[PDB]
């Protein structure tokens, strides 16, 4: 076929038009060339299809050897014709041959469908094992929401999706893997292995992968659950006047906690942005940096939005004040400084918004419309969603509106701080005061007659659907749908993590995050010593072991040399904090002696090496004679379960060699085995053309090009002649290491700021 | 471009580039290419300075990451680029003094401790050598030079300053940036560190500038004048100034609308001086006579089916002496009778071919030859008698009587059912069980109404017509008007309702017309009401016994014409069924909203707790009458079927414009006090569509009657 390709190319070039266009349009311009089709689209597909199905041979068969399997006329029925074609240059055929092929003919392979169409079979599995329930014929309240129509294996932006698809099913044309294949290495290797052994046309697989990865989101009327699993069946579950019970056949909380922790860590220091981004791109959740679920979900908690702004990602431009999401509708508010006496008797100089304004307001499950004038709230319309959410909405909108009544309702004091110990602006101090004491401005706010009307009904201070409501507040028994035109407009990030509009206006403040702690439902493994000196001993041990495991190659290489520089690593200094001071030195000496014996009089043993390395950070204290002390049970801070077993394993550390697996702090990790062989198996994902850098031009000294398989044969540091993307001959050099541009940039910034401080 | 910068660069590098631009008073937004260049410069400098350290002996070496060595860990390269200008200058001076080297006259980018030199890093889109020489000339030999280009080539003052890995990595980053820019098409738009001070160039020529000059609003004489006026002048109440002088004779004329203002639409239908509306539908609806033959169930070609159906009725098949009951106005009795005889002979012929054997008599029977011959424009210009035909407006007719009778008759149950639907998969969810129950309750009602049989007959006829037209283009064809009818006992009768000659359908376009002549069996003698049949030439081809009661059998012959559009819509007329169900579904659902359980059995037949649902369906002697749920569903289905069959431009113009009055009446019934601006305008718009469409005239009549009913009932 390659000979047929070259012959077709020569015949095409024989014409001068082909010669001039080919030599004129670069590879990039090819797209334009392709789009110059006739565009004589059929005006009515129904009539065309109806007419074609009645024709003798409407099917357009591609020229090939398949036709010989079937006669041109079977059982006196015409199937295919040998007449030439001009539209497709193939042959003609009829649905009769298609039906015969479905009846008889070659028998193909059934394996490919088990995994290739994984999403469809997962849909069928979720349908089959689903459990149905009763039907509620009563009216259903539905809200218009931006929902993901179908579940995704790993949500990623369209460009990353395309790059991943190419890296999966297009081994060639993979020049310079970006900072996206390493993030999705597991997906790359999984899909690569699954799709290997097939014969389907590559475009079908590419489109299916695009469906399986690229997100599809739409505005839909929903009531109840919102996960894609329920959205798949929304056509049956929901109903204007009927509802059905359905149960189809995590990382979010962990990312919330991690982002909050990063925010708190970075704020306390100066220049928070650089430190925050360093920790964010140096963090990982069990297989991937934080830019694998942050980039997945749309928006999220204020901390996640601030981190995404610090990183490179798109965030919804809703104004976050405390918990309120505000979307301006009209009016311009002039922020002018003014001196106002607070109900406590003190006088504060703060910014007030002159002029009328209106905002769509959201908080948890509560939606509403707020209309406010300067120093006064005017109107508020809400729907009954939840007592807690409604109370939060009322109080937060009250504080935001800066109503004089809210100021006159203060009774305690405003001198609070955050977990980092900083004094906030009076607005957020008032927010915290009122949220802590909800029954402070509610009592003195004043009451208003109930909204006498067909549906409008009031709500009292206790959040019960009781009449004699608050002044201004109204609850309508309808559906309020808000937050249209999510433009994701351009937003800047200041050093202090506080976002601002295209203009100087501030949208998100550094203190919007709520100071609420939780437990990471996943292994939050960072890569910087500064971060993890907060949590418990178990977390410290887990993070230190993860740090050791990640960069196992470097530590193993340094082990062979046999120098103390290997042991004086900052990563273990935090570990020193969780070892008893009176006995840490003995542990260090014992472990140093054991590891010296390991290097001298035996061979590689990764498990014990990892177990014993970290304890040697502290200086040793040998026996009076000089020999090292011997132990078999390393006690840790907290006692009891916080202890390491030298021989086989313990609650915090146990490695089984029968299956060669590692369990650290109750978490199983796969140590396929030992050896650079297992190192390369770990590297079994990565990306084609990941171990080679670009240097130089064609350089014909090497003759013709060489394939990836022949490329691997070259020893490190060689020069090879390869083709990049669609052609583009270049010269490449095999890499001797693995790179991390983010680490380099972070270290450069650290050195720069160290220099700045030292000069200062 | 800024989006690419945000995506491909860290926020830190962007901040440093923005700070550098601010120091120079250069706006990053107005020069995004320059911002990208500065970001790339900072990134390459950081990439060069990373990973490189000096051992105690002073030999360059690599140091691992995340693995500190006490405090010093002295790096090979100290980055100077990115610091504030004052701080960078002071750092350069401090390094020069400390190492006893000359202070460069120009600020440096990096400093190498090993060589103890100041290194300048440059980038370019052109050849590395050219940029290297330019930078050397500008700066001199006091600073080492390292220039990298996007085409994988570089110029280094010293080849040992950077190892293979560093140059390879910087080149890989540059190539990735270039590829991403090309994919985003920013590469060509991107302009390097020598052209980024120019900006885009797009200047207007002479003709376009003149067109802009003369295309300025009144009062201006040049587009520069308009531009200055728009940019400078500020209106501060121009709208009120214009309104303060605009004449008070312009206004919406807001008038409140009451019941009395609403009057019957299209009073001319009542007038008896106008002719009775004729039957212009494609096929007979309430008069079809089904030549029914019991069949085992085998589906056969329509030609064979018609052959057998005529074979059963030998008297009508062999009838050859017609009795003209009426020749309408223009058609010729001889032509139509001979054409019908040829039809019968072709159908009853032994050969399977269903094409007319004459091919010449039909040419004049169908009037194909009675067409004008087109000449060239010149002769038409020269000739004086070649005028333009005056437009033919539709006749202004009156309310007929056959439309009401057909509306009644097509909406009644019949023992015969034809509408059958394909099976669907088993229903396992409760929701689909409820849906199946509702669907069964609906089809048990619709299937037995005659309107369903008429709809199926229309659909089958149009499907067969389309198939014949596509298969046969330039030959006259014979087409039976076939239908299949299953009785309650399961006997699958095949019904022949007549024949039709199809003319020559060789048409490239869709709007082109194709002529067909329809002969239809019927049991109705037109003399009973001759006003309904002014378009039909009929015979009396015999009589038949259904059960012992002899009834005549006539043949209605008429020439007509269709097109591929209506021809397709014939097979899409089944959607009426959907329109019949949707609304009723909603109705039922509303009931279900009231009380919790499912009512589809209650609304249809009722239960011990709820009475059967009854609508208002008809009237008699001025007394409105109720009607069961099934009867209301039948009425809606027949309304949809008529909306199809009698559909044309007039029907659309009538419905889409009388909806205004429908919504106004709905608002009035809710006491919203609707106001109107020009009522007579809406009434004229509506009534300029009641010309000759029977369904439009009957819709107007029923609208007037229902409006009278609403007026009389509004008293409460």
């Amino acid at each position: 076929m390659t000979l047929a390709k070259i012959e077709l190319l020569k015949q095409l070039l024989r014409d001068n038009e082909a010669k001039t266009v080919l030599k004129q349009t670069t590879v990039d311009q090819y797209n334009i060339i392709r789009k110059f089709n006739t565009s004589r689209i059929e005006k009515n597909p129904s009539l065309r299809m109806k007419w074609a199905m009645c024709s003798n041979f409407p099917l357009a068969l591609t020229k090939g050897d398949m036709a010989n399997r079937i006669p041109l006329e079977y059982k006196g029925i015409q199937l295919k014709t040998n007449a030439e074609d001009i539209g497709t240059k193939g042959q003609m055929c009829s649905i009769a041959a298609v039906t015969w092929w479905n009846t008889y003919g070659p028998i193909g392979d059934t394996e490919g469908f088990e995994r290739v169409y994984e999403s469809f079979f997962l849909r069928k599995m979720r349908l089959d094992n689903a459990t149905w329930g009763r039907i509620t014929f009563g009216p259903v309240e539905r809200v218009r929401k931006r929902v993901l129509l179908n579940p995704l294996t790993k949500e990623m932006p369209p460009d990353e999706a395309s790059n991943v698809i190419m890296e999966i099913l297009f081994p060639k044309e993979a020049g310079i893997p970006r900072e996206s294949t390493w993030i999705h290495r597991e997906l790359i290797k999984e899909k690569r292995e699954k799709l290997k052994g097939t014969m389907i046309t590559p475009i079908v697989l590419a489109y299916m992968l695009e469906r399986e990865l690229v997100a599809r989101r739409r505005f839909l009327p929903v009531a109840g659950a919102t996960s894609a699993e329920f959205i798949e069946m929304l056509h049956c579950l929901q109903g204007e006047n009927w509802r059905q019970i359905y149960h189809p056949g995590s990382r979010s909380q962990s990312m919330i906690v991690a982002c909050r922790k990063i925010i708190r860590r970075s704020i306390v220091a100066s220049n928070p942005l650089e430190l925050a981004v360093e920790i964010a791109n140096k963090t990982v959740i069990d297989t991937e940096p934080l830019k694998s679920c942050l980039a997945a979900i749309d928006g999220g908690d204020v901390a996640c939005d601030i981190i995404r702004a610090a990183l490179g990602l798109k965030i919804r431009q809703r104004q976050r004040f405390g918990r309120l999401e505000l979307k301006r509708i009209s009016g311009r508010g002039f922020k002018n400084d003014e001196e106002i006496l607070i109900g406590n008797g003190t006088i504060q100089k703060i910014g007030i918004w002159d002029g009328e304004e209106e905002f769509h307001v959201r908080c948890g499950e509560c939606r509403g419309i707020l209309k406010k004038s300067k120093m006064k709230l005017e109107k508020l319309l809400i729907n009954s969603a939840k007592k807690e959410d409604m109370r939060d909405l009322i109080i937060l909108c009250m504080v935001f509106s800066q109503d004089t009544r809210m100021f006159q309702g203060v009774r305690g004091e405003i001198n609070f701080l955050n977990r980092a110990g900083q004094l906030l602006s009076p607005m957020y101090q008032l927010q915290r005061y009122f949220l802590n004491r909800s029954n402070d401005l509610f009592d003195q706010w004043g009451y208003e007659e109930s909204p006498k009307a067909s549906e409008l009904h009031g709500i009292n201070e206790s959040m019960n659907a009781s009449d004699y409501t608050l002044k201004g507040v109204v609850v309508t028994r309808n559906v309020i749908d808000d937050f249209s035109s999510t433009e994701t407009e351009k937003v800047s990030i200041t050093k202090n993590l506080s976002l601002i509009k295209r203009t100087g206006e501030v949208i998100m403040g550094a203190n919007d995050v709520s100071e609420l702690e939780s437990q990471a439902q996943l292994m939050i493994t960072y890569d910087t010593p500064k971060m993890w000196e907060m949590g418990t001993t178990k977390e410290l041990v887990q993070n230190t072991y993860q740090w050791v495991l990640k960069n196992l190659v470097t530590l193993k290489a340094q082990f062979l040399l046999g120098k103390e520089d290997m042991f004086q690593w900052d990563a273990f200094e935090a570990f020193e904090s969780i070892i008893p001071q009176k006995m840490a030195g003995q542990y260090s000496g014992f472990a140093r002696a054991v590891l010296k014996q390991m290097r001298d009089q035996e061979v590689m043993k990764t498990d014990q090496f990892i177990k014993l390395l970290p304890f040697c950070f502290s200086p040793p204290k040998l026996r009076s004679n000089g020999e090292p002390y011997q132990f078999l049970k390393l006690v840790l801070k907290g006692g009891g379960e916080n202890f390491i077993e030298v021989r086989k394993g313990s609650p915090l550390f146990s490695y089984n060699p029968q299956t060669e697996v590692l369990t650290i702090c109750g978490r199983m990790m796969s140590l396929k085995g030992k050896i650079e062989d297992e190192e390369r198996n770990r590297s079994m994902g990565n990306a084609v053309l990941a171990g080679f850098l670009v240097s130089g031009k064609y350089d014909p000294d090497l003759g013709d090009f060489k394939t990836i398989e022949e490329l691997e044969k070259l020893k490190p540091g060689e020069k090879a002649n390869i083709l990049l993307y669609q052609g583009k001959p270049v010269k490449v050099v095999k890499r001797k290491r693995y790179s991390a541009l983010s680490n380099d940039i972070s270290q450069g910034i650290k050195r720069q700021r160290m220099t700045v401080e030292s000069m200062g | 471009m800024d989006t690419f910068i945000t995506r491909n660069f860290q926020t830190t590098i962007i901040q440093k580039a923005k700070n550098t631009m601010a120091e120079f008073s250069e706006d990053p937004e107005l020069q995004p290419a320059m911002l990208f260049n500065i970001c790339v410069h900072l990134e390459v400098c950081y990439v060069i300075s990373d990973m490189n350290f000096l051992d105690e002996e002073g030999k360059a070496y690599t140091a691992l990451e995340g693995q500190g060595k006490e405090q010093n860990l002295r790096p090979q390269y100290e980055v100077i680029e990115g610091m504030p200008r004052t701080i960078a200058w002071m750092v350069q001076r401090s390094l020069a003094q400390e190492h006893g080297i000359e202070t460069p006259k120009y600020l440096a980018d990096l400093f190498d401790y090993k060589t103890k030199r100041f290194i300048e890093v440059g980038i370019t889109k052109g050849l590395a050598d050219d940029y290297f020489w330019k930078k050397k000339e500008k700066l001199g030999n006091s600073m080492e030079l390292m220039i990298f280009s996007y085409n994988q080539d570089y110029s280094l003052s010293n080849e040992s300053s950077l190892d293979e890995e560093g140059k390879g990595r910087v080149l890989s980053r540059l190539t990735e940036l270039q590829a991403e820019l090309s994919l985003k098409n920013l590469w060509q738009v991107l302009i390097g560190e020598e052209d980024v001070e120019k900006g885009i160039d797009f200047k207007l020529g002479q003709t376009i500038s003149r067109l802009r000059d003369i295309s300025v609003p009144a009062g201006f004489s040049n587009f520069e004048g308009m531009r200055s006026y728009i940019d400078n002048i500020d209106p501060k109440g121009a709208i009120e100034r214009n309104l303060a002088r605009m004449s008070p004779l312009v206004s919406v004329t807001p008038k409140k609308l009451t019941w009395e203002d609403l009057r019957p639409i299209g009073p001319h239908i009542y007038n008896h001086e106008l002719p009775e509306v004729p039957y212009n539908a494609f096929l007979l609806m309430s008069d079809e006579l089904g030549l029914a033959n019991m069949t085992e169930g085998k589906s056969k070609k329509p030609k064979t089916l018609a052959k057998e159906c005529l074979e059963k009725y030998s008297t009508l098949r062999d009838q050859t002496d017609p009795i003209l009951i009426m020749k309408s106005e223009k058609a010729n009795e001889n032509f139509l009778w001979k054409l019908w005889r040829d039809c019968v002979n072709t159908i009853s012929n032994e050969e399977m071919s269903n094409e007319l054997q004459k091919t010449n008599y039909a040419k004049w029977a169908t009037g194909d030859g009675l067409t004008y011959q087109k000449i060239m424009k010149e002769v038409a210009i020269d000739d004086e008698t070649m005028c333009q035909e005056e437009p033919k407006i539709p006749n202004k007719c009156r309310v007929a009587a056959w439309v009401q009778t057909e509306m009644n008759l097509l909406s009644t149950l019949t023992s015969k059912r034809a509408l059958d639907l394909p099976e669907i998969g088993p229903d396992v969810a409760p929701v689909e069980h409820v849906g199946s129950e509702r669907r069964k309750y609906f089809v048990n009602e619709i299937n037995y109404c005659k309107a369903s049989t008429v709809m199926m007959k229309y659909v089958l006829f149009h499907t067969s017509l389309l198939n014949e037209s596509n298969a046969s283009m330039g030959k006259y064809k014979v087409i039976p008007i076939t239908n299949r009818v299953v009785n309650e006992k399961g006997e699958s009768f095949d019904m022949l309702y007549g024949l039709a000659v199809k003319g020559q359908s060789h048409l490239r376009g869709d709007t082109d017309v194709v002529t067909v002549v329809t002969f239809e069996f019927s049991s109705t003698d037109p003399r009973v009401d001759s006003g309904k049949w002014p378009k039909y030439t009929v015979f009396r081809i015999g009589s038949l016994f259904v059960s012992g009661r002899e009834k005549s059998v006539y043949l209605y012959c008429r020439v007509n014409g269709t097109n591929k559009i209506q021809m397709k819509w014939g097979m899409e007329a089944r959607r009426c069924l959907l329109q019949s169900m949707q609304q009723m579904e909603a109705i039922v659902e509303q009931e279900s909203s009231i009380q919790g359980y499912d009512m589809t059995k209650a609304c249809f037949k009722g239960d011990r707790v709820n009475s059967p649902k009854t609508f208002s369906i008809g009237t008699q002697e001025g007394k409105l009458v109720k009607g069961s749920f099934g009867k209301a569903l039948r009425v809606i289905f027949t309304k949809c079927l008529m909306h199809y069959v009698f559909g044309n431009a007039q029907l659309e113009g009538f419905s889409a414009e009388s909806r205004r009055l429908l919504l106004l009446i709905q608002a009035l019934k809710d006491r919203k006090g609707p106001w109107v601006f020009d009522l007579e305008g809406m009434y004229s718009g509506i009534e300029e569509c009641i010309s000759n469409n029977p369904w439009v005239i009957q819709s107007a009549y029923w609208f007037n009657e229902w409006l009278g009913f609403e007026k009389e009932g509004s008293k409460v």
